[PDB]
């Protein structure tokens, strides 16, 4: 009985823009349908009840409409801190059915990472592995690249990248690039770089350090 | 005001079952249903079952019944969730859930949710994380911890007891061949601020009951 379809499933506007998710259900359930914003790392948060009804303390941009099998959730004024999964559910009786939730991106003006390098600890040398990191800070859009070089062989197969969740603030991405080498690898060559390209960057943005110094 | 609060994050292999708690404060406990949602890896919320703590009546989703138990305690206001048979799928962050605290009918909207429990279905052995420095180099300067080779998720880093949050960026949890999670936490500060500042990072891993704090110098 009632299967909920939500579209679109990703969005991307810009602040003190106007966006739209939907909601349609297979039959009507007497309107009893609720609108929850999931933000990144946090539980999730009703924001609109009995289909048009917006909770206590809720920020005014957000409004419910439709009825029946329709039904509609508008941020008129989006703000960076909106960035999340949006979902729509029944509670009219069980079961309390989900959307497939909507996901929610900032689209801000053009930004360069900042490229900061890591050389590995003293104390991690002791276990056998060193680890490289290679921080790309605060760029957008999210399409970065990062190549490693060890005395210039570009390396494969040893890395690892993780990028953060669109900041809440500056609608920003970081990116964190590990090298993985054995310490005997490590103490055998001198020149360790970080090789980032991203379209803020007319070339190719190189750090490196000097293994000792 | 109306709380829920769950059990810690867990692991537990291949066809072992899980237990999971939610203790109820702030209302009358016996007066509401509890209801339970999951968040599997790359996943919507997804609603479990409901149960009622007066009379222990119980409802699943199809996709659910078979292999969730709900229970209670009325005298210590927990609700508790067994999911049987667990597998790879099954790893998610599981909540508890509860209505608005109101007398009249059609307010069966999930108002108070549960912190969360991430259970991990895996046979790897659990394992507290080694925290390294990343100094400073060398205007801006950017420094940071990694947590590695610790198991299962998650860790929480703070920096100088959650004093310092503004430029503060925690990655999230990579898998590596290895099998065992390792993440970095960074934060951009002022250049001038490293001959006077102290800066600590503050790592919790709940897991395996780990509290490491590295301090973070310039080399
Ligand atoms: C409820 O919990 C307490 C332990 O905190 C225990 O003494 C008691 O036997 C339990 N009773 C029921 C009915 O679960």
């Amino acid at each position: 009985d009632i299967q909920l379809t939500q579209s679109p499933s990703s969005l991307s506007a810009s602040v003190g823009d106007s966006v739209t998710i939907t909601c349609r259900a297979s039959q009507g359930f007497g309107n009893y349908l609720a609108w929850y914003q999931q933000r990144p790392g946090k539980v999730p948060e009703v924001l609109i009840y009995a289909a048009t009804t917006l909770q206590s303390g809720v920020p005014s941009r957000f409004s419910g409409s439709g009825s029946g099998t329709d039904f509609t959730l508008t941020i008129s004024s989006l703000q960076p801190e909106d960035v999340a999964t949006y979902y729509c559910q029944k509670y009219n009786s069980a079961p309390f059915t989900f959307g497939q939730g909507t996901r929610l991106e900032i689209k801000r003006t053009v930004a360069a990472p900042s490229v900061f390098i890591f050389p590995p600890s003293d104390e991690q040398l002791k276990s056998g592995t060193a680890s490289v990191v290679c921080l790309l800070n605060n760029f957008y859009p999210r399409e970065a690249k990062v190549q490693w070089k060890v005395d210039n062989a570009l390396q494969s197969g040893n890395s690892q990248e993780s990028v953060t969740e669109q900041d809440s603030k500056d609608s920003t991405y970081s990116l964190s690039s590990t090298l993985t080498l054995s310490k005997a690898d490590y103490e055998k060559h001198k020149v360790y770089a970080c090789e980032v390209t991203h379209q803020g960057l007319s070339s190719p943005v190189t750090k490196s350090f000097n293994r000792g110094e | 005001q109306v709380q829920l609060v769950q059990s810690g994050a867990e692991v537990q292999k291949p066809g072992a079952s899980v237990k999971v708690s939610c203790k109820a404060s702030g209302y009358t406990f016996a007066s509401y249903d509890i209801n339970w949602v999951r968040q599997a890896t790359g996943q919507g919320l997804e609603w479990m079952g409901w149960m009622n703590p007066k009379t222990g009546n119980t409802g699943y989703a199809q996709k659910f019944q078979g292999r969730v138990t709900l229970t209670r305690n009325t005298s210590i206001s927990t609700a508790y969730m067994e999911l049987t048979s667990l597998r790879s799928e099954d790893t998610a962050v599981y909540y508890c859930a509860t209505y608005r605290i109101i007398a009249a009918v059609g307010y069966r909207y999930f108002q108070y949710w549960g912190q969360g429990t991430l259970v991990t279905v895996s046979s790897a052995s659990t394992k507290g994380p080694s925290v390294f420095p990343l100094a400073p180099s060398s205007g801006t300067a950017a420094l940071g911890c990694l947590v590695k080779d610790y198991f299962p998720e998650p860790v929480t880093v703070s920096w100088n007891s959650g004093a310092l949050t503004s430029g503060v960026h925690t990655f999230p949890a990579v898998l590596q061949s290895s099998g065992l999670y390792s993440l970095s936490s960074v934060v951009t500060v002022p250049s001038s601020s490293l001959g006077t500042q102290t800066y600590i990072c503050n790592v919790n891993h709940k897991p395996s009951n780990t509290k490491v704090d590295k301090r973070v110098e310039p080399k």
